[PDB]
């Protein structure tokens, strides 16, 4: 009765509708135990994140660049904010490493007990990082806006959206690569040779993606 | 059954006609949070404030000294008492009348009292609404002047935006941006100026340059979000 | 409901003949679900009323004039002389908010039926709005309802379900032949055998791009082949 990824068939057994984003797509039931499909919402949830703050990088510095502006592409723009601003590279992913992994193993200790990392042992935070479910921690830090209390079925509603763009934006992610490692420029350049020419410039006259032409 | 933002909706059950300018705009469901919607309704009445000081301030600007622009004018005043002097009096005046408000807001029934003149003291009031000093021969109904705030200080919030979006494109202060649009109604909208069409997006130019002098060490004035514009 | 679209065919559950121009139609299914079936009837009621104003502008700007053909004519060159080389943007913007105007109020009629009737500046006379896409009340300055408003209704169905696929005709018939509807008549009247859809389809007169001020459009034709 509900929308599945492949209608007709039914949806497996681990996989009713509760979670946000669910339409029963597990044909090599990885997520059939409860707790290994407890990591893979986090799992699926962080990658969405992760891959919205790229896509979003990528397709603002791209509308930066072929307007007139001095904004690189998206795979200049390592060396060149390396060798503009005189930065040390190990050390720029050091302080990354540091940082991130402080971030990440609080919320890695936060899926083993999700009572944790709110007693204060941090600088004397206890309901900020209380943590409401599996990958939606919320609080004073991690909504201030505080969208996740008021209406709880509007706060279903996004997170059913966060899913979705988060879905395509993973997509768009592992495509920015594809058009980079086959056309070999920009994405909003592959647009614009897509725009102006619909037919002929689209992926099967590339010479890559189809070997028989 | 009052006004509405659009009036065949309905208002969120959230907003309920409660707050002045109460119209049940809030479609992002940003107010739907008890203890958020008072920061946020603080927040709207001091960026409303600001905007109408500083809407007042540009054009009475434009109307009394027409030679200098008032997007340049933090470049040109030249004060006697230096560029950090400035910076520094403000800082320390700001940050204490900013942190009384925010204790205000943060508890209520604890900040009335002058310090210093401790025989004066702010009578019992509501968050975001001092009075007492601050307003002195209020005229009318206090409610009525209490929606009309709201309302002239969203319009002057617009209203800034406005002056920022035109003086980054014509370059030029908001009487001459109007005498523009008065001078060319049909040839000096932002549609005139600007298209993006499939195949090919005609922007408008800049008129801010990307950084001014200013005594040694160069400000970059990033034209807000050029290259996004249409 | 009766004298359905094709004589052997039952009539779907949902078209029993409340809505006018009803003839046990839509084998695509569409609709089916009632409130779709409101908003279709709404663009229904939309392309057909634009499409009558459509057919009756182009038969009548060649009928005015036989020399501004219909498809440049929206090009700046071709405009008239109060408004010859305006500045299209100016134009752009007038019809934008002139049309987010008044299809909003339309659309907020279609999401609460009854909650836009009243003028807001003038907080008095409202609009008698009988159902749904026929408001009425100053939309009849001639007062041609109150009568039989079922037959007028499906009058203007089916004039206006003529008019679309007369104006989808027009576009097509200035594709391939790049001519004027009854310009296109008259050279059909002239030759009826090599100035017909034989050896002008598989043609586009239509030129790929018109640089409209320093805009290029992208100006397609609705099958492939030039
Ligand atoms: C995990 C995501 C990711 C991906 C897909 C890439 C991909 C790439 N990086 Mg990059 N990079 C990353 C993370 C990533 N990087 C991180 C976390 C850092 C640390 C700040 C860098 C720092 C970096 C530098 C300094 C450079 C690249 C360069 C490159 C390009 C290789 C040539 C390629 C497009 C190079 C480039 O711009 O191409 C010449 C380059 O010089 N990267
Ligand atoms: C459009 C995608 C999208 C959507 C619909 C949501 C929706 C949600 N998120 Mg999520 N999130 C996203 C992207 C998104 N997020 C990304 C990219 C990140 C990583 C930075 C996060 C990180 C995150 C955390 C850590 C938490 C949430 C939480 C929430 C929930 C409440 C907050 C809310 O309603 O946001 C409403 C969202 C919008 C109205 C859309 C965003 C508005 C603008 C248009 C985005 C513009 C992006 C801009 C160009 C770049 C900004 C980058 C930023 C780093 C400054 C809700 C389920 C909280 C939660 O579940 O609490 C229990 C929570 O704790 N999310
Ligand atoms: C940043 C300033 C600001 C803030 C904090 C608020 C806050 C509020 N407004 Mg308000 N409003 C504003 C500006 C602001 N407004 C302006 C400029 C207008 C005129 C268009 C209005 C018109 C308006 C109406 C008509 C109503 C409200 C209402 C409300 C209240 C509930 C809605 C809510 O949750 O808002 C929370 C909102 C925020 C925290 C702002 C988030 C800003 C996001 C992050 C970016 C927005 C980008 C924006 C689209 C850019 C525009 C560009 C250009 C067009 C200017 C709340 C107190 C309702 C009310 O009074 O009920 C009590 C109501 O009916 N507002
Ligand atoms: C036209 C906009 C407007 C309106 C209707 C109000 C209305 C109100 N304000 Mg408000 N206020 C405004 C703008 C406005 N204010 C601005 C811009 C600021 C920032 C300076 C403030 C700061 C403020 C504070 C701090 C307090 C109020 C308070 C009040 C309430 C009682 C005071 C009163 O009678 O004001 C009536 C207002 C008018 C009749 C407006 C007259 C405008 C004249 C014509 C001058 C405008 C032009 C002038 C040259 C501008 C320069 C002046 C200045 C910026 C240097 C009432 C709800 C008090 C309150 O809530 O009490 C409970 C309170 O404590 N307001
Ligand atoms: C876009 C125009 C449009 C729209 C929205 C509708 C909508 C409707 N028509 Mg209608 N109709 C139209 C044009 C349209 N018609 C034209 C041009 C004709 C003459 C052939 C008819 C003849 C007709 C009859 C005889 C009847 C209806 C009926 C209906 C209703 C039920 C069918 C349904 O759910 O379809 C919903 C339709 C859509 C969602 C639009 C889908 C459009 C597809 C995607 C594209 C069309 C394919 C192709 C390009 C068409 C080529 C046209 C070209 C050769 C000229 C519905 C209100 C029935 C009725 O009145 O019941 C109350 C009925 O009996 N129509
Ligand atoms: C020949 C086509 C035709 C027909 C038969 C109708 C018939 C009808 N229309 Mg309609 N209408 C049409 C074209 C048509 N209209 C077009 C092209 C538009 C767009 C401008 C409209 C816009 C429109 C609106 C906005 C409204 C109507 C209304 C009406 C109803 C009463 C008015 C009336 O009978 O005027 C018939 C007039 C003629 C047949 C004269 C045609 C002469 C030619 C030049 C009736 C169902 C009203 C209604 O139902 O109110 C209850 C109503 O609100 N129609
Ligand atoms: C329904 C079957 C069918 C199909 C798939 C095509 C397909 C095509 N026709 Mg075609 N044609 C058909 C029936 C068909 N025709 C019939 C029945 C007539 C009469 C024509 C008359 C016709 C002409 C006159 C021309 C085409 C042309 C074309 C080509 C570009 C359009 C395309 C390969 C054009 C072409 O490139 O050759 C062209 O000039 N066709
Ligand atoms: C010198 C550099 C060292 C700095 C050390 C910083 C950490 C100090 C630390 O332990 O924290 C000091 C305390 C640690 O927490 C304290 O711990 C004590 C025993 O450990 C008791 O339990 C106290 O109740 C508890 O407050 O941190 C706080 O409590 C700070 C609370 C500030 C609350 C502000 C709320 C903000 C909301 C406003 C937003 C609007
Ligand atoms: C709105 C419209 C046209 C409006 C045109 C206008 C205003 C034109 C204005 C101008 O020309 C002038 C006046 C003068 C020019 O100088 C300037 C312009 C500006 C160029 C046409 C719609 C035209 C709309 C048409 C033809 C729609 C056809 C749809 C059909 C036939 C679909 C049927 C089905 O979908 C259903 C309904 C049910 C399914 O179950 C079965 C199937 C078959 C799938
Ligand atoms: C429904 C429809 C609408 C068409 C609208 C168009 C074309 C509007 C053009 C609208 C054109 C517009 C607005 C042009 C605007 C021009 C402007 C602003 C000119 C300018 C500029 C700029 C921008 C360079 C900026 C510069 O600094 C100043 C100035 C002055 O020099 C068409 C449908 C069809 O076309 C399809 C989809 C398929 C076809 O096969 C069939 C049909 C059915 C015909
Ligand atoms: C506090 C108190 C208290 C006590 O009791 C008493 C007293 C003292 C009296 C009081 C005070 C008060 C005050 C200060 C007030 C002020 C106000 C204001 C300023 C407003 C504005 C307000 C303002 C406003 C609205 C504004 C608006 C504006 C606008 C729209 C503009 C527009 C424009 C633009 C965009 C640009 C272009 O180019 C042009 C133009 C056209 C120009």
């Amino acid at each position: 009765v509900r929308p599945v990824w492949f209608p007709g068939n039914p949806p497996p057994a681990h996989l009713d509708g509760s979670l946000a984003g669910d339409y029963g797509f597990d044909p090599l039931f990885l997520g059939q135990e409860p707790q290994t499909l407890k990591w893979y919402v986090q799992a699926e949830l962080v990658h969405g994140r992760f891959a919205m703050l790229g896509a979003a990088g990528i397709i603002l510095t791209s509308i930066g660049a072929k307007v007139g502006l001095g904004f690189p592409e998206w795979y200049d723009a390592g060396k060149v904010v390396v060798e503009k601003n005189n930065i040390d590279f190990p050390t720029l992913m050091v302080i990354q490493f540091y940082l991130m992994g402080w971030a990440e193993t609080k919320r890695w200790y936060d899926f083993k007990n999700p009572g944790s990392q709110a007693d204060g042992s941090f600088l004397g935070f206890t309901e900020e990082f209380k943590g409401l479910e599996n990958g939606y921690p919320g609080g004073r830090f991690f909504d201030p806006m505080g969208l996740s209390r008021g209406d709880a079925a509007k706060y279903q509603e996004y997170k059913q959206k966060e899913v979705k763009n988060g879905r395509l934006a993973m997509i768009a992610c592992l495509g920015f690569a594809a058009q980079y490692a086959a056309t070999g420029k920009g994405p909003l350049d592959n647009l614009a040779d897509h725009l102006a020419d619909p037919n002929h410039v689209n992926f099967a006259t590339n010479g890559v993606s189809i070997p028989i032409a | 059954s009052r006004p509405l933002w659009l009036p065949g909706s309905t208002p969120p059950a959230h907003l309920k006609g409660d707050l002045p300018g109460d119209f049940g705009f809030d479609p992002l469901g940003l107010g739907a949070n008890a203890e958020s919607l008072k920061w946020f309704k603080e927040s709207e009445l001091v960026h409303s404030r600001w905007a109408m000081a500083a809407v007042a301030g540009i054009l009475v600007q434009e109307i009394v000294r027409p030679d200098v622009f008032w997007y340049n004018a933090g470049k040109e005043v030249e004060s006697p008492l230096g560029p950090l002097g400035l910076l520094a009096v403000e800082f320390f005046l700001m940050h204490w009348v900013e942190v009384r408000r925010w204790q205000d807001l943060r508890k209520p029934g604890s900040v009335d009292q002058d310090p210093i003149f401790s025989q004066y003291k702010l009578p019992p009031h509501e968050v975001g609404y001092p009075g007492g000093v601050f307003a002195p021969f209020i005229p009318g109904d206090l409610a009525e002047l209490k929606v009309k705030e709201i309302k002239n200080g969203r319009l002057a919030m617009l209203a800034f935006v406005g002056f920022v979006m035109a003086a980054q494109v014509t370059g030029k202060g908001p009487i001459a941006a109007l005498q523009e649009h008065l001078a060319d109604p049909w040839g000096t909208t932002i549609f005139s100026k600007a298209a993006v069409v499939p195949g090919q997006a005609v922007a408008p130019p800049c008129k801010i340059p990307a950084s001014v002098s200013y005594k040694g060490i160069e400000i970059p004035t990033p034209c807000f979000l050029q290259g996004l514009w249409p | 409901d009766r004298k359905l679209w094709a004589p052997g065919v039952v009539a779907p559950e949902y078209l029993k003949g409340d809505l006018a121009g009803d003839y046990g139609w839509d084998p695509l299914g569409l609709g089916a679900d009632p409130t779709a079936l409101k908003w279709y009837r709404q663009s229904e009621l939309q392309h057909a009323r634009w499409a009558m104003l459509g057919v009756a502008g182009v038969l009548v700007q060649e009928i005015v004039k036989p020399d501004v053909y219909f498809y440049e004519a929206g090009l700046p060159q071709n405009l008239p002389e109060p408004f010859t080389n305006i500045n299209m943007g100016g134009l752009l913007a007038w019809e934008f908010i002139l049309m987010h105007w008044v299809e909003v109020r339309r659309w907020q009629d279609y999401k609460n039926f009854g909650s836009v009737n009243e003028d807001p500046i003038f907080k008095g006379n409202k609009v008698p709005n009988p159902e749904m896409g026929y408001p009425g009340g100053i939309f009849d300055p001639f007062g041609f309802s109150k009568g039989n408003l079922k037959e007028l209704q499906t009058k203007e169905i089916k004039n206006g379900r003529l008019a679309m696929i007369a104006y989808m005709a027009f576009i097509l018939q200035a594709q391939a032949t790049g001519k004027g509807p009854l310009a296109a008549l008259s050279a059909h009247l002239s030759n009826p055998f090599g100035n017909n859809i034989l050896k002008n389809i598989g043609t586009c007169t239509v030129p790929h791009s018109v640089d409209v001020q320093g805009l290029t459009i992208p100006l397609t034709c609705l099958w492939p082949g030039s």
